[PDB]
């Protein structure tokens, strides 16, 4: 049985830790909802 | 139970010990998180009992007590914060330049950070705090490591 516990409030945090590169990638999605890259 | 705004973690007493499955954000009454995460099953808040109200596989999104609330968008150019709930770990607001998923049926923004599974449901921030949409469906690259969609539902 899943239960659900509060782990904070949704708000932006101003000087935040920035990392993650923005790749540009095609991609199928299928009947599944599961996303596969289209090369 | 507890129907306080905010973001929430989904747990399960069914593997060894207390196990995290996922992540979810509650929002006017309504929780929201990936099918993925739940299967659609009923959730427990304190002595309360969450039903599904809504959901959809292909999407990858279910709603509890009430329709789909979230409706805000990624403007395409600014940055974003994921706020990632990682298993046993504090909730920490990570900022990025979301990349693109590019499909037959139009473009999506993607998220390219990489954390555990029972991560999904963490939710992806405008600069107003705004939920444009929910961390944990994606794609595995080259180097083996994960870029989610920024996945966002309907609000009717
Ligand atoms: O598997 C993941 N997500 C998922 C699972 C099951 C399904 C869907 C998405 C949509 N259709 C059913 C996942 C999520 C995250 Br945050 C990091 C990951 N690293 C490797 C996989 C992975």
């Amino acid at each position: 049985d899943m239960y659900i516990e509060r782990a904070g409030d949704i708000t932006w945090e101003k000087d935040a830790e920035v990392t993650g590169n923005s790749p540009r990638l095609d991609v199928a999605l299928d009947e599944s909802g599961d996303f596969s890259l289209v090369e | 139970g507890e129907t306080t705004d905010g973001v929430y973690r989904v747990m399960t007493r069914r593997l060894l010990g207390s196990t995290q499955v996922g992540v979810g954000v509650m929002q006017e009454g309504v929780f929201h998180t990936m099918w993925h995460v739940t299967k659609g099953a009923a959730l427990r808040s304190g002595e309360g009992r969450l039903d599904p109200y809504w959901g959809d596989v292909k999407q990858d999104l279910v709603s509890y007590c009430g329709p789909w609330k979230l409706d805000a968008a990624w403007d395409g150019l600014s940055e974003v914060q994921l706020l990632a709930v990682p298993p046993g770990e504090r909730a920490k607001n990570i900022q990025t330049l979301p990349g693109i998923f590019k499909t037959k049926d139009g473009d999506i923004g993607a998220v390219a950070l990489d954390y555990p599974a029972g991560t999904s449901g963490s939710p992806i921030l405008d600069k107003c705090g705004r939920v444009i949409g929910l961390y944990g469906n994606g794609v595995v690259i080259k180097n083996g490591s994960y870029v989610s969609a920024i996945t966002q539902g309907k609000r009717e």
